[PDB]
Formats: structure tokens, C-alpha cells, sequence
């Protein structure tokens, strides 16, 4: 006795996501030693998989970056990079804002211009 | 000499106000358009990591 | 008293009406944003597999 | 020598989309025997290369999934994905409708929330 | 170290993506040597890595593809791609115009109908 049921399946209407919401937000710890400054960037709530170059960008906002600055992560199943970097503060001296980027390759790269900022 | 010349053109223009669009319709439209904007750069940055 | 203070009051809001948007007109593009919203998650889950 | 040539190019405007089509079809089989249960979803016109998660949800109509039926396979090249599973009937219990959603990975996850679906 | 900060996320206004920009232009070059046809296309602003077949429709703009023809390659990282072919001047004897369509894979089918093309 094989009781089997053929059914045709109706195809549906609503098909909202189910996964990581792209809400960037996070915090920013600079803290300056003998001459070195170490910056780490807990962001949450970023898209899944992906890199995310940031950098210190002076002032001028368009303004050049301190490329001797670039922290480069990935993130993870839910959206949680933690960028972290070490730095001359002669270097970084006359910096403005840390801005963080997309990254096009572990290389580096700016897929997009800023998705958030601090005021450094 | 306006014996009701305008009585016609009162419910003239608004035949066509009961078309053309409408301010919550078209702003529905634009919040949906944002979140597609945005929904392909992170699929774009997700499948690219 | 209503000399013809209307007359003037029909063309007033018929001038703003020539602009504005259409029914039709906008259907075309919300047609078009659900195709885009479509093809975006489409586009995602083919690469994704 | 030859006769030469050196055309200058110039962009089409309707570039249109051509390959396969996503229109979710599909007619599903619930074969029952003496007290397991084997389900052959075959579904049609889905996405080319995806994942396909499908399982019973149970009446809640977003309501709880008995995960145990769970079946992950991938959509072939055209959208053939063809989904099967064993389950005891007694697990199945209180199922009132089979969802097919998409997936993130071959190991389970949930990306769409019901791309196609039937009762029983 | 001596010196702390904390600074929380504030994500910008406006993002805006970089790189390459989907500006499609070309230059094809043809040489029809005895009973055989060298085409020497070079598409700058395309779509930075990705397929592009290209062939010799014939007329009936619309009209079938000379499927030996083909010319692929892909687009580097800017979005250059050079598409090279040779095709003996008998079978493109009523080709009528060169359409370069995008790729689905290496050697394979279209995912377009034609992007860029010129009138020969």
C-alpha cells in the first residue's frame, strides 16, 4: 500500500530575505604607546562576506589617506570585521576622519568610497 | 458674456487629476528602489569576498 | 462680484496638471522595479550555487 | 596586401537578457510505504546554478519547519533541481505544507523564504 | 598605551562605488587574406573580468549568428578585452554585421543578445 499524493506547487509571492542585515554600525580604539598607534574597528551588522579596507583619510570630504595606514579584513557569516592596524604617529599626524571602505581584493583596492566614517 | 464657459473647464482638468500619480504611491516606489540599491552592492561585496 | 476671478482659477491649476506625472507612465517603471528586484536575488543565488 | 577595414564600434541600446528563464514551476511526489517517506520535489525554470533547500513546515502561514525532512541539492544549469528525502511519518506530523526555499550553502541555511510551495 | 580614544561609527551619506566605469566602446580591425579573415577587435570601458563572445551575424540589427566565427576572451581588471579570430572569407561572405554579446562561460553560450556593434 503506497500511499502516494501528487501535488502541482503554486509559486508564491512573498519571498523576502532570510540573513545578515546591512546595517553598518561599530566603534574605534586608537591608542597611542611610545611613537605607534594601534587602531582596532569592531564593526557589526556589514554584508556577510567581505573585505573592508579603511584608512586614515586627512583633511581637505575628499582629502588623501595615509595609505601607510591600510587595515585590511574580511568578514564573517553574519557581518562582524575587526580591522586592526599599527602606525608611526608621525605618520598619522594631521589626520582627520577613519574611513572605511570596500575592498575589491585582499590587496586592497576601493570597490566603494566610505560606507562609514569616524571623526578622528 | 461667461454665461458657464468655465463650468466646462472646472471638471476639464479634472478628468485628468483623476489619473496621473499619486504622492504616497511614487514615494513607495522610491524606498523599494533605495533597497534594491542597495541590496545589490552587498550581494555584489559578499559573492566578490 | 465674480466678475470672472475664476476664469483665471481654471488655467491656474490646469498649468500645474500639463506637468505632474501618468498612471500609465509610472506602472512602466514599477513593472520594471520588480523585474530588477527579481533579477537581483537570481543573479545572487546562481552565483552563490 | 589584404583588403583592411577598421569599423568604429557603437553601444545597443535594448541589451536585452537571453539565457534560461525564472519562472518557479514544479510537481512534487509524496510516496508513502510502511512507515518512512520519500519526497521527489522536481522543480522547474528556477535559477541556473542554486542552492534548493526544501522541507514541511509545519501549520503556524510562516509557522515552525520540522528540519528533519530537510533536503539540499543544487539546480542543475537550466533550473532543474530535483529534490528527494526520507522521513518517518511520525516526525511528519501536524506538516501541512511542503516550502521550497533557496539556500546559502549544500549545508542547509536559508536565503528565501519561500520561493514555491503546495499544501500536503 | 599613555594614550586611549573610543570613537563609535557614523555611516557617511552618501557611498559611492569606484574602479572601472561601464562605458562600452570599441575598435574592430579586419584583413581577409586568400580565402581567410583576421579580426582584431579592442573594447575598452567594458566590464572588468568578464567573457566576450563575438560573431558575424548575418542580415535578416537582427539576423543569425556565423557560429564559425567565434572570438572569446575576457575583460582583465579595467574592463579591456582583446577578442582575436580567423575565419575563411567563403562562410562570412553574408555577414552583415559583428555583435558582441557578453559570455555565460569559457567556450559557450550567450548571456546577452548583443551589447556593442558595428555595421560592416
Amino acid at each position: 500500500g503506497p500511499t502516494e499524493g501528487t501535488y502541482t506547487l503554486a509559486p508564491q509571492a512573498v519571498v523576502k530575505p532570510a540573513g545578515p542585515v546591512y546595517a553598518p554600525a561599530g566603534t574605534a580604539k586608537i591608542s597611542e604607546t611610545l611613537g605607534v598607534t594601534r587602531t582596532t574597528i569592531t564593526l557589526t551588522g556589514m554584508a556577510p562576506y567581505a573585505i573592508y579596507v579603511a584608512h586614515y583619510h586627512k583633511m581637505g570630504s575628499d582629502g588623501p589617506a595615509i595609505m601607510e595606514s591600510r587595515m585590511i579584513a574580511q568578514a564573517s557569516a553574519d557581518g562582524k570585521v575587526t580591522l586592526t592596524g599599527i602606525v608611526p604617529t608621525a605618520l598619522i599626524r594631521d589626520a582627520a576622519y577613519i574611513n572605511v571602505h570596500h575592498g575589491r581584493d585582499f590587496s586592497g583596492a576601493l570597490a566603494d568610497s566610505g560606507v562609514i566614517c569616524t571623526p578622528i | 458674456q461667461d454665461i458657464l464657459d468655465l463650468q466646462d473647464r472646472v471638471s476639464a482638468v479634472e478628468a485628468a487629476q483623476a489619473d496621473f500619480v499619486q504622492r504616497s504611491d511614487f514615494d513607495a516606489l522610491g524606498g523599494r528602489v533605495t533597497t534594491v540599491e542597495t541590496r545589490v552592492e552587498t550581494v555584489n561585496n559578499s559573492l566578490t569576498g
